[PDB]
RNA sequence: GCCGUGACGACUGAAAAGUCGGCAUUGGCAAUUUUUGACAGUCUCUAUGGGUAACCUAAGGAGACUGG
C-alpha cells in the first residue's frame, strides 16, 4: 500500500477539492476514500469547464477518472515525514 | 447456438477470410492465420479498406490486440 | 526477451527520445528502471513547437515514451546477451 | 539496484509536467509504485515556465497548496529549486 | 511461451528476427517505421536497425489563409528502440527482397 | 442484488437483441444478439449492425466478436 | 485486493451517472462487481438535446463511469 | 521494484483455517482504478500583440466537428 494513499485516507472527514479527467472541479467533505482512489463526498460545490457552479448533496467519483486532489494543509506536518 | 463463446468463435474462424475493424476506422480483410491469448491477430493476403474502399493490398500482417474494435468472418 | 533489461544497461549513453505527446528529449541516461521510467542528465528537451530548454536533470514516466534513438556506435549484439 | 532516483529528489522543489500540458511546481514529499505524487506548497502554471521572460515570468499562476497528483496523468519531472529548510 | 512467440501472431516478429528481413510498422504517431527487427518482446517493444521512418505533413497554412498541400517526408535512423504500445500494425512482406 | 455479469448471462439466454454503446464514439453504436461472452466482456454477436445515429444508416455485419474495450453500455431493444 | 467498490449505501437508490463522451444517464442501482460495472434499472438517456428516453434495465461498464451522484439521501 | 510459491518455526482457532518472523527460488507482473495507450486529426472565436489607416496575427485563453 502506497504512502500517498495513507495520506489520502488521513484526509477522510476533511474538506477536499477534486479535479476529474474532464476538468470538472468538486469541492466538499471527503466521506470515504478507497485504495484505488474511489472517492465518496458530500455537500459539494462543482465548477464546470465553462466556469458555472452547482451544488450537490452526495457524490462518488471513480479513482481512475480523477486527475488530482487538493487536501488540507492540516496534514502536511506529520507523521509521514519519515519517508 | 448453445453458448458460443469469444474464444471458440475466433478459433473456428482461423483458416477463414475475416475482416477486422480497428478503433481508428481502418479495416483489414484477409485469411486469419492465428490468434493468441491477448487477442493479437495475424492475417495473410491482407487488404486494406479505408472508408470502405480498397486502399492497399498488404500481405502478411500482425495486428496488436489493443487496436481491435471487432472481428467479422466474411 | 525482457527488453527493458536492455534499456537498463544504457546508463551513461546519450540518446534522443521521442515522446507520445510529440516532445523530443536529448540527454545522458542516468537510469532506466523496470517500468521503463527513464532518468537523464544534461538534457536538451524540445516540446513540440518550442525552442529547446536545457535541464540539468529530467525524469520520464516510462509509459510516455514512444521510442529511443540510440547511438549509431551502440554494439547491440553485446547488449542482447544475458 | 539503488531505487534512489526518486528518493534523491525527495524534499526538493520540483517542476512536474502533466499530460494535458500543465506545470505543477511544489515540494516533492512522497511518491509510490504508480508515481502518485505528494506536492507541498504547490502552484499551477499554464502559459509558461519562466526563463526570465523580460515581459513577465508569471501568467495564469494559481496557488493550490497541498496536492496529491495521480501518476496516470504525470509525464515528467525536473529539479526546480532546493528544499525549503522549514 | 516460446511456442506462442513461434507459432502465434508474434511469429511475424519471430520470423523477421530470424531471417533478418524487413517489416513496415504502422505506428500510432501516424508515422511508419520501415526496417529490420533486432529484438522484440510481448509488448512489441523492438530494437530496430536501418530504419526508414516515413510520414506525411502539411505546410499548415503557410499563406495565413488556411492554405496548404500535403507533403510526404522520410528520414534514416540506424539504431533505435520502440515502445510497443505505439504499435498499430506490423507488416511482413516481399519487402526485404 | 443483480450482478452485471449475470444480466449479460440473462441477455444471452433470452436472445434479446442488444444495443452496445461504444467508448469515445457517440456517432456509432453496435447491435446484435449475444451468443456468448468471456471474462473480458468480449461478446459474440449474431446478425450484428453498425448504427449511425447521425446518418440514420445501418451497416450489416453478421457474425461479430466485439472486444470489450469498446463497451461503455449494454441495453436491450425490442426489434 | 480484488476489492469491492463501497456502493452498498447506494443500492436501490436513484442516481445520476456521468459517462465518458459527455454522456449522462439516470436510474436505480441494482448491483455492481469489483470492476465497478453497474446494473441500472429504469434507466433514462439524457440526450444532449435535453430530451430524455427510457431504455429500461441496463449494464454500465465501470471502465466508462466518470462520476455518479445520488438523487436521493443515503 | 511488486506480489506469489515451498518448507521450517512461532502464535491463535472447536474446527475450517487465520496471523507473524526468518530462509529459499523450481513463479509470475500487455484484459476495466495508474507502467505497454482511445488515441489521431480538423476548424472557428479573442489583442491584454503589431499596423498610418486598411488591416494582418492567435502563443496564451474559449468553443465546434470528424474518425462513414
Amino acid at each position: 500500500i502506497g504512502v500517498p494513499i495513507k495520506v489520502l485516507h488521513e484526509a477522510e472527514g476533511h474538506i477536499v477539492t477534486c479535479e476529474t479527467n474532464t476538468g470538472e472541479v468538486y469541492r466538499g467533505k471527503l466521506i470515504e476514500a478507497e485504495d484505488n482512489m474511489n472517492c465518496q463526498m458530500s455537500n459539494i460545490t462543482v465548477t464546470y469547464r465553462d466556469g458555472r457552479v452547482a451544488q450537490l448533496e452526495q457524490v462518488y467519483i471513480r479513482g481512475s477518472k480523477i486527475r488530482f486532489l487538493i487536501l488540507p494543509d492540516m496534514l502536511k506536518n506529520a507523521p509521514m515525514l519519515k519517508s | 447456438s448453445l453458448p458460443l463463446n469469444p474464444k471458440p468463435f475466433l478459433n473456428g474462424l482461423t483458416g477463414k477470410p475475416v475482416m477486422v475493424k480497428l478503433k481508428w476506422g481502418m479495416e483489414y480483410k484477409g485469411y486469419l492465420v492465428s490468434v493468441d491469448g491477448y487477442m493479437n491477430m495475424q492475417l495473410a493476403n491482407t487488404e486494406e479498406y479505408i472508408d470502405g474502399a480498397l486502399s492497399g493490398h498488404l500481405g502478411e500482417v500482425l495486428i496488436r490486440c489493443n487496436n481491435v474494435l471487432y472481428i467479422r468472418g466474411v | 526477451m525482457k527488453l527493458v533489461r536492455f534499456l537498463m544497461k544504457l546508463s551513461h549513453e546519450t540518446v534522443t527520445i521521442e515522446l507520445k505527446n510529440g516532445t523530443q528529449v536529448h540527454g545522458t541516461i542516468t537510469g532506466v528502471d523496470v517500468s521503463m521510467n527513464t532518468h537523464l542528465k544534461a538534457v536538451k528537451m524540445t516540446l513540440k513547437n518550442r525552442e529547446p530548454v536545457q535541464l540539468e536533470t529530467l525524469s520520464i514516466r516510462g509509459n510516455n515514451i514512444r521510442y529511443f534513438i540510440l547511438p549509431d556506435s551502440l554494439p547491440l549484439d553485446t547488449l542482447l546477451v544475458d | 539496484g539503488k531505487s534512489s532516483k526518486m528518493l534523491q529528489h525527495i524534499d526538493y522543489r520540483m517542476r512536474c509536467i502533466l499530460q494535458d500540458g500543465r506545470i505543477f511546481i511544489g515540494t516533492f514529499k512522497a511518491f509510490d509504485k504508480h508515481m502518485n505524487l505528494i506536492l507541498c506548497d504547490c502552484d499551477e502554471f499554464r502559459k509558461i515556465k519562466p526563463k526570465n521572460s523580460k515581459q513577465a515570468e508569471r501568467e495564469e499562476k494559481r496557488v493550490l497548496g497541498l496536492v496529491l497528483l495521480r501518476g496516470e496523468n504525470l509525464v515528467s519531472m525536473t529539479v526546480e529549486g532546493p528544499p525549503p529548510k522549514d | 511461451e516460446e511456442e506462442e512467440f513461434n507459432t502465434g501472431p508474434l511469429s511475424v516478429l519471430t520470423q523477421s528476427v530470424k531471417n533478418n528481413t524487413q517489416v513496415l510498422i504502422n505506428c500510432r504517431n501516424n508515422k511508419k517505421l520501415l526496417g529490420r527487427v533486432k529484438a522484440f518482446d510481448r509488448h512489441c517493444n523492438m530494437v530496430l536497425e536501418n530504419v526508414k521512418e516515413m510520414w506525411t505533413e502539411v505546410p499548415k497554412s503557410g499563406k495565413g489563409k488556411k492554405k496548404s498541400k500535403p507533403v510526404n517526408k522520410d528520414r534514416y535512423i540506424s539504431k533505435m528502440f520502440l515502445r510497443g504500445d505505439s504499435v498499430i500494425v506490423v507488416l511482413r512482406n516481399p519487402l526485404i527482397a | 442484488m443483480v450482478q452485471p455479469i449475470n444480466l449479460i448471462f440473462r441477455y444471452l439466454q433470452n436472445r434479446s437483441r442488444i444495443q452496445v454503446w461504444l467508448y469515445e464514439q457517440v456517432n456509432m453504436r453496435i447491435e446484435g444478439c449475444i451468443i456468448g461472452f468471456d471474462e473480458y466482456m468480449n461478446l459474440v454477436l449474431d446478425d450484428a449492425e453498425e448504427i449511425h445515429s447521425k446518418t440514420k444508416s445501418r451497416k450489416q455485419l453478421g457474425r461479430i466478436m466485439l472486444k470489450g474495450d469498446n463497451i461503455t453500455l449494454l441495453q436491450s431493444v425490442s426489434n | 485486493k480484488a476489492h469491492p467498490p463501497e456502493l452498498k449505501k447506494f443500492m436501490d437508490k436513484k442516481l445520476s451517472l456521468k459517462l465518458n463522451g459527455g454522456r449522462h444517464v439516470q436510474g436505480i442501482l441494482r448491483g455492481f462487481d469489483p470492476f465497478m460495472n453497474l446494473v441500472i434499472d429504469e434507466c433514462v438517456e439524457m440526450a444532449t438535446s435535453g430530451q430524455q428516453n427510457n431504455i429500461g434495465m441496463v449494464v454500465i461498464r465501470g471502465n466508462s463511469i466518470i462520476m455518479l451522484e445520488a438523487l436521493e439521501r443515503v
